């Protein structure tokens, strides 16, 4: 089996990107959530409630004779015929440990049977309900979730690009996520609905921790993707992400003119 | 020398700071302290009007308390906007049919988002109506048929009587028949017909009230280019009533002028009622020698001629008249300013294709997707980035506009610098990042600024637009986010389609349009391309980019909308100071 | 020049069907089975006799809840139809009639075949199906090729049906518009035979996005219903229809011909078993595992090689065969959808896999993805228009002619067919809802239901010609 | 055995519609010409001339100038007649206030209208009539509710439907619900936009907020409500009207797309669905394509149109959007019995004005006249009214039966047509003032053909046979006068003498589903509206509640519509008096003017 | 096929640079695909566009 390289990682930022997307790299658990609080935060089903179904169990729907289908084991959610549910998260532009396109690349590399959309203000993940619950343990409890910069919100998602609040928290129009006693807590669920007791997410990471683990380039901290003098400079004098970007543009342009033009290039 | 979004060149206004009353470089804000919609004058007034409406009609309507999970809109600042560059204008102070003369150099600041919503802004609606109610035709064949088939001479005198008659019947009257109904002149005072010609002796022989004067409207070098294309020919430009297109579509224009021009020919030349020659006049107007603003569209988005969807990008470029203004001719320190042309041409380019067409034809709703598009012509943001690329290239290549060799390498260099500068400012000014809170706004703006700089500096419209698509990796690999869900369909594919020649992939940017498949669905793009096409032609010394007849056809002070200063006109509509045409006041009860 | 490079055609079970086949022998311009497929779509129509009979009987003609009301109880409505009620109300029956079309389906079939037939041995076929409720008709090549259009089977069948019903039952003049409506629906007020009872697999001839798009205006649900959800047969039918469409669009020409033919062979016909091998290797994994398998297979086959190693250790790959690299990305694309949407047994994520399998490929190799931008482009548009308020719909309603998904040059619709085939019934606008009649009737045509083996056998018949 | 002609004496007000045009006995064949001062005899044209001089001065281009009339002959060398709206003195109901005007006092006439007052370009009632048709979007909600329950997993109840409609009424014209920092429309500009629903389930109807309901039981008489509810069944249909201002910036095809956006959003917000969930696409697909009813179907390339253009509206849909069928006048106006003639003569008024002025003129040709006098003749001065009622009285006496009961034989159609043509010709021949009033042959030819079709349609209940009687008038008219109408008037009349009962590809089609795209009808004035009236009247006469689509009939039974679809002749007259306030004006955002 | 064949062979025969792709396509196709017709192009059929 060929060993993936995922993306050019020549600096701290792109190396953080590679860690997030490489499935052979364990994302460190940084918080514990009870099953009741975890399910309450998702807001689709509560602890002990039976899973709803969109179609009968896979074994009863009479799948046709299809050899290729036999090569792809169905997930447990697919076998049960669970509803496909959506979870949405938003990452601030201010030094998050995971950003939007890295979520798509990570989801497609770490989770089976997904649907996922990337937007500037949010990222959706839609899977068979029980499969989604298992995926959410990684999204909510590991190093890719700084409680103040990566939040869950099903709608009225504005905040990724807004200025941080006095406590360094990302804005939430519905105020699902608040700062209480130094801890970030969810006082409402992902749908903005009331919760019996707030879900404590713990402390946010310090600024230096955020800068160390971030996947985004930012000009203000002296780490832009394109530095002054890089435009037009030779490939060897610029970031590997820019050398990669220039190569993709050259090959898409020449290849789409005449395919043979990119042979050996 | 600060960025234009922190200090306008002449009025010295800080467009970003004015939104918050706080330094835009500070990453801090207080939320949930503005009273929701109470901070908005327009939404607060809308709420009180809605209560009266509900009481009168017996059905509820606007109700801000319906906002999801008890969170009224306005949990953050509902920003106001400033029209870009109005303080740098010095010409265009003439009275127009829509408003008294604007004092050039006066700013329009503090506009609310709802004031620049296509649904609430009659200047934006009139802009589109003036495009689609226009019918353009060469008159050579109608004059030829009169002389060869009918046997009568065509002279300046018969042409003048023909235009006097056409101006009588295009909107209001009848000439040949007894007991005929007519339209109230008040409802069609915006309808009239004119002509232009490359023959100066013929132009000087006609009643100037019916003439689009190329020598007057354009600077000498541009008048020479246009007249050389028009040659010794007469072209008619007729504008049917705005009220009429509002009861149907733009495809009515050629049919309507087909009827009225045929009648004015019958009456001005005394042709018998029912003579076979009559059919040559309507055929000439509708098909034989005609220029349309828009071509027909296929079944899924079916349209006859003159819908916004059929208007080629180059035609949107050429109907803009910023190319002939003093600001565009000597704004760059006495030199031509192609950037002024790009930033103005993209304003109706964006508003008409995105709000007028994608929204008001293909999708819809109460928002007009206004904040998405407002970002491209307000607060000097895109203005700063665009001029940054021009100054950078002029200094690097030691040359003027339109003179940077049009190589793929030079396009990539300029694009990388403009993307860098765009990202530098969004990163260093949290208040600006929050102002353009939608990623599409920020992504389209760095792509448009890059294309504007490449187009203005090389004079190559396809290469200028190629720089737009190259911004996809530059933007994505920096922020790890782009725009809305379906924003980069065209950006991804045009990184390859720009210089492809496959069946439905290859086509010059001048002739692309909202029916080019890649562009048929999404906002935040077409207007930018339109500006780039206009600026690239301007930079290389041309008077237009695609059709000299379209450029001359819109050089008319009798147009309801001022096509020379669109950003200003949209602002005037934002102030509720633009009187559109098409209203039915004359035949409705008082109010 | 002929596309002489040899490929092996494999079936969906991963076993070889035909070896040493020149690429030229599977192209639509040469392959008799692919050509016969287009001929079948052009010449076949279904007559819904049950629908026609019901429309005439109750007055529910055409679509949109239309009903021409006949009132049999006028004297019980509590109204007076005569001034002062001089005369009691009497009912009339003027818009409906009862004809035993279904009971007479056999005789009607014989009369329709005789009207459509040009010469006795011409190949015209009319089959009675659904116990008389539907007739499957296939006009002769002689009648179909009389003029230049593809709608002759539709137009002639509607008129032959209308004429023969009027004659058989010796109907009065009043019946003419009503019987015409039973078969034509709202035609000619509509260009389509809207709400009528004569159906073609092709769309109305006014509906193309451009010239040559007729074979592309076929919904993925129709393809899945006709192949009865057998994943790779649905992929083969969709890819073959897109291959014919691209020839008709003029894009399988000159320096682009090999590139276009390889998309069809590699993604649609499991050439060299690439699709099957990739699914087999990565089936227990994610989209990413298909990316790893695709790059590995391209390297193993000498399609790509390391071009340069950057200081960080990241390697840029070069395409030794750019058109074959594109075709390997198209094969990996359908494999990725089979693995991802196959694990969930839910089609919705197909648009996400279309986008990110290609995006991951570029980030992994530094080479362009399928279509130099169209693969990611359609991943974006298709994702957007299958999860937003603006338009679109569920995956199964898209086609090569839909404005949202038309762009990719033949490698996008086949992945939608694969995903919808694997769906466990998670949509409301699924194949049963939009394509029930299509699957029950046209799905009986062996060539439409199982094209893979038919294409391979026909390619072997002419393999020595090139 | 015939009563005094209605055009000489209106039934209740006793006005002499023809005499009032001249102040002379209309039976006298004598007139003085060239003595009226030209346009000076017209209030509207005289005012137009003075307004034109001001306009010319302000804009610097001349416009309206009556002195340009050919060879020194100003228009007005003969009397420029005024008009009286037919039958307003016979109305007794519909006195409610409407969104466009205070309540009309039923039975009040509208006389002395000038031709320019009934010009589609100058009459906002006529324009609003069309705008109300094309801004309407209709959908079944069953599939959207099914996707929420099966796919999303939430229950649909009267309570969730009510919240959905409250939200849809908030966002259809003015606001936003889900997003922060979103632009909205000024409520004043869209006060005519709203959404409602109707259902055949009386228990569900009673459970909903009545402000969002089209109440079939309240709008229709019992026998008609029973028929409609039986077709609707236990289903919910949504009727949404997008802003008139919005269709005025684009086309009627915007409606299904616009409601696709707003109804999808109201479903997302009323059921708390995540932003970007796959179910969202089923809502817009359902609204735009899955379960939708359009007023008009698409048109081919030469006259290309998306849905909801006047050209795509089937004749039967023009018949069913008219609401005269449910008025007391149509239910008990014929001596306590149903009056199908009232239905025909009212349904053909928007039928004629919208297809001829709104469509053939304002889409396919154009100019300043609106071809107004051609069409004014069909709803004024009781001329066509008298001829239509003549045929009904004649048939009721001859066949000794009521409306809708004359056997629908070809022989019976020919007999009635011959008598109505005879009566029409008798009056035009015996009243020179009437012949001069309807000075265009097309007016006289269309009127005898329409009166014949109205009588056959009302007396037999057969719409195709009723319309066959129209075409049979061609020889009857031509062989008597030796003249017909304008140059290209009888294209469809000549060919439909044969196409009516033909079944060739593009010839055969029931009249209910014909329309302005049926090739024979695609170009000429003075016909389609007549057919529309006949279709509506034939259904009314045989005891039916509609002729073609029960969903269209129910969808337009709404007092919140800007135009009153129950009394169109009256509404057009109110617009003629400049007393109809349309929707879509932009006063709220334009200078004081 | 003729429009694409002409475009491709002219691009190859004169070894034209990338800038020529849209212009040579325009020389044969005219305004296609912004128009359904190859409007103002230089490939003509006796038949009308298939949308008409
Ligand atoms: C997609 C398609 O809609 P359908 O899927 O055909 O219903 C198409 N609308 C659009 O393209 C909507 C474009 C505006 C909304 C997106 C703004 S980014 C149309 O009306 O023909
Ligand atoms: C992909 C490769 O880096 C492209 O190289 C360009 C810089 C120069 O192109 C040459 C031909
Ligand atoms: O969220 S989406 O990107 O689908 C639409 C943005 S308006
Ligand atoms: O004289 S014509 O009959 O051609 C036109 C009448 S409006
Ligand atoms: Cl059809
Ligand atoms: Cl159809
Ligand atoms: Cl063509
Ligand atoms: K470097
Ligand atoms: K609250
Ligand atoms: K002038
Ligand atoms: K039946
Ligand atoms: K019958
Ligand atoms: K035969
Ligand atoms: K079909
Ligand atoms: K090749
Ligand atoms: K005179
Ligand atoms: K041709
Ligand atoms: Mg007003
Ligand atoms: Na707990
Ligand atoms: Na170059
Ligand atoms: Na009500
Ligand atoms: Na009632
Ligand atoms: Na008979
Ligand atoms: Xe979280
Ligand atoms: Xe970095
Ligand atoms: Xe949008
Ligand atoms: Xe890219
Ligand atoms: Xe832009
Ligand atoms: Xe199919
Ligand atoms: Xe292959
Ligand atoms: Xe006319
Ligand atoms: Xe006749
Ligand atoms: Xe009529």
């Amino acid at each position: 089996v060929y060993q993936r390289q995922f993306l050019p990682a020549d600096d701290r930022v792109t190396k953080n990107r590679k860690k997030v997307v490489d499935p052979s790299v364990k994302l460190e658990k940084i918080r514990t959530l009870s099953d009741k609080d975890f399910l309450t935060l998702i807001g689709h089903r509560h602890l002990g409630e039976a899973y709803r179904s969109v179609n009968p169990p896979l074994a009863e729907i009479g799948e046709p004779e299809d050899p290729i289908r036999e090569l792809v084991p169905p997930t447990e959610g697919a076998k049960a015929g669970d509803r496909v549910c959506t979870i949405i998260m938003t990452d601030s532009v201010y030094n998050p440990p995971i950003a939007h396109y890295t979520r798509a690349w990570m989801y497609h590399n770490r989770f089976r049977g997904i649907d996922n959309g990337v937007y500037s203000g949010r990222v959706t993940l839609e899977m068979r309900e029980r499969d989604l619950e298992e995926a959410c343990r990684t999204l909510f409890e590991t190093e890719i979730c700084d409680a103040s910069r990566d939040q869950v919100r099903q709608y009225t998602c504005t905040g990724h690009s807004c200025r941080l609040d006095p406590d360094g928290m990302m804005f939430d129009p519905i105020e699902r996520c608040i700062m209480s006693g130094g801890n970030v807590v969810y006082q409402k669920d992902s749908f903005g609905n009331p919760v019996d007791t707030p879900i404590n997410m713990g402390k946010p990471l310090s600024e230096e921790e955020l800068i160390e683990r971030t996947v985004v380039y930012r000009t203000d901290r002296g780490e832009p993707m394109t530095r002054e003098g890089d435009p037009g400079a030779p490939d060897e004098e610029v970031r590997e992400a820019l050398q990669w970007s220039r190569r993709i543009q050259w090959l898409r342009m020449l290849g789409n003119m005449v395919p043979d033009k990119i042979k050996g290039m | 020398p600060k960025q234009l979004f922190l200090e306008s060149k002449n009025s010295k206004m800080n467009s970003i700071e004015m939104k918050y009353g706080q330094d835009p470089a500070i990453n801090r804000a207080e939320f949930h302290v503005y009273g929701g919609v109470r901070q908005s004058k327009r939404k607060s007034e809308a709420w009180e009007a809605a209560k009266r409406i509900t009481k009168e009609r017996g059905i509820p309507n606007y109700n801000p308390d319906l906002h999801l999970k008890g969170a009224q809109m306005g949990q953050k600042v509902l920003q106001t906007y400033r029209i870009t560059g109005l303080d740098r204008e010095w010409a265009g102070g003439e009275d127009t049919p829509a408003h008294k003369g604007w004092k050039p150099g006066t700013d329009i600041a503090g506009l609310e988002m709802d004031d620049l919503n296509y649904e609430n802004n009659p200047a934006m609606q009139q802009c589109y109506d003036d495009m689609r109610r226009t019918a353009i035709n060469g008159l050579s064949i109608a004059h030829e048929t009169i002389e060869r088939r009918f046997g009568k001479e065509v002279t300046p005198e018969t042409i003048n009587l023909y235009f006097e008659m056409l101006n009588h019947n295009i909107g209001a009257g009848a000439i040949m028949m007894e007991h005929t109904a007519e339209t109230n002149p008040e409802l069609v005072k915006d309808s009239y017909a004119k002509c232009f010609t490359g023959n100066d002796e013929l132009a000087d022989a006609l009643d100037q009230r019916f003439l689009i004067d190329i020598n007057k409207m354009f600077p000498k070098y541009q008048a020479d280019q246009i007249k050389a294309e028009v040659g010794d020919r007469i072209f008619q430009v007729a504008r049917i009533p705005t009220m009429a297109v509002r009861t149907s579509d733009g495809g009515l224009s050629r049919a309507w002028v087909g009827q009225q021009a045929s009648l004015a020919f019958l009456c001005a030349y005394d042709i018998p009622a029912g003579d076979a020659v009559t059919s040559d006049f309507v055929f000439t107007i509708k098909h034989g020698d005609v220029v349309f603003m828009g071509t027909q569209l296929p079944y899924r988005r079916a349209q006859r001629n003159n819908s916004a969807g059929g208007i080629a990008l180059g035609y949107y470029s050429d109907c803009n008249q910023t190319s002939r203004t003093p600001e565009a001719l000597e704004g760059l320190d006495g030199g031509i300013d192609p950037v002024k042309v790009i930033v103005e041409a993209l304003t109706p380019g964006c508003v008409i294709t995105d709000q007028g067409w994608l929204h008001n034809y293909l999708a819809g709703g109460s928002s007009g997707w206004s904040n998405y598009i407002i970002s491209v012509y307000t607060d000097e943001v895109l203005e700063d980035y665009g001029y940054h690329g021009a100054i950078y290239a002029m200094d690097k290549w030691k040359c003027g506009v339109g003179e940077v060799p049009n190589t793929y390498e030079n396009m990539m260099t300029i694009a990388e610098e403009v993307s860098r500068w765009s990202q530098k400012n969004y990163d260093e000014y949290p208040g600006l990042m929050e102002a353009h809170f939608g990623g599409s706004q920020r992504y389209s703006i760095q792509a448009a600024a890059s294309g504007a700089a490449v187009g203005a500096m090389t004079g190559d419209p396809d290469l200028g637009n190629a720089a737009w698509h190259y911004n996809t990796p530059l933007c994505k690999e920096h922020y790890l986010r782009l725009g809305f869900y379906g924003h980069d369909l065209q950006d991804q594919q045009n990184m390859g389609h720009t210089y492809s020649y496959r069946s439905d992939q290859g086509i010059p940017y001048e002739l692309k349009g909202p029916n080019y498949p890649d562009f048929a669905m999404n906002v935040g793009h077409m207007g930018g391309y339109i500006g780039i096409i206009a600026g690239a032609a301007h930079a290389r010394g041309a008077a237009y980019s695609t059709n000299p007849i379209i450029k001359a056809a819109f050089a008319d002070p009798n147009l309801q909308f001022d096509f020379r200063y669109p950003r200003r006109e949209f602002g005037i509509g934002g102030l509720r100071q633009f009187m559109p045409a098409g209203e039915r006041d004359a035949v409705i009860p008082p109010h | 020049a002929y596309l002489t490079e040899k490929i092996d055609l494999y079936g969906d079970n991963g076993k070889v069907l035909e070896s040493d086949i020149p690429l030229e022998a599977v192209t639509p311009v040469q392959n008799p089975a692919v050509r016969e497929l287009a001929s079948i779509f052009k010449r076949s129509v279904a007559v819904n006799l049950g629908g026609a009979q019901k429309a005439l009987s109750t007055g529910h003609y055409a679509n949109e809840y239309i009903h021409f009301p006949d009132i049999p109880n006028k004297d019980k409505l509590g109204i007076k139809s005569s001034p002062g009620g001089k005369y009691p109300p009497k009912s009339v029956k003027v818009r409906t009639m009862d004809l035993p079309l279904v009971d007479d389906a056999d005789d009607i079939a014989a009369r329709l075949k005789e009207r459509l037939q040009v010469n006795p041995d011409d190949g015209t076929e009319v089959r009675v199906m659904k116990k008389g409720n539907v007739l499957y008709v296939k006009i002769s090549e002689q009648l179909a090729n009389t003029g230049v259009e593809y709608t002759t089977a539709l137009t002639t069948t509607a008129q032959a049906m209308t004429d023969l019903v009027m004659e058989k039952y010796d109907l009065d003049f009043h019946a003419s518009p009503l019987v015409h409506c039973a078969f034509y629906g709202r035609y000619p007020q509509t260009y389509e035979f809207m709400g009528g009872n004569v159906i073609s697999l092709l769309a109305a001839s006014c509906a193309n996005e451009g010239p040559g798009f007729a074979m592309r205006n076929i919904m993925a649900n129709h393809i899945v219903a006709a192949t009865r959800k057998r994943t790779l047969e649905a992929v083969a039918l969709s890819s073959t229809l897109e291959a014919i469409g691209h020839v008709e669009m003029g894009d399988a020409i000159g320096r682009w011909r090999r590139w276009q033919a390889l998309v069809h062979a590699c993604q649609g016909l499991n050439a060299n078993n690439v699709v099957y091998d990739l699914v087999k290797e990565a089936g227990h994994g994610c989209t990413g595992d298909v990316v790893a398998a695709t790059v590995g297979r391209a390297l193993e086959d000498g399609i790509i090689s390391v071009k340069k190693t950057l200081p960080s250790g990241y390697k840029f790959y070069t395409a030794n065969d750019p058109s074959m690299w594109n075709a390997y990305v198209c094969a990996g694309l359908v494999a990725a959808v089979i693995v991802n949407q196959g694990a969930a047994r839910a089609a919705q994520g197909v648009s996400s896999t279309l986008l990110y399998f290609n995006d991951l490929i570029e980030h992994e190799t530094g080479l362009p993805h399928a279509g130099y931008g169209d693969g990611m482009g359609n991943g974006v548009s298709f994702s957007f228009f299958s999860h937003a308020i603006y338009g679109g719909g569920s995956p199964g309603i898209f086609s090569g002619n839909h404005i949202v998904t038309r762009h990719s040059k033949g490698f996008a619709i086949p992945v939608i067919a694969a995903a919808v085939s694997l769906d466990s019934g998670t949509a409301v606008y699924g194949p049963e809802a939009t394509s029930g009649l299509v699957g029950d009737i046209f799905g009986e045509v062996d060539l439409i239901r199982r094209p893979m083996e038919a294409i391979a056998s026909a390619a072997a018949e002419i393999k020595d010609k090139f």
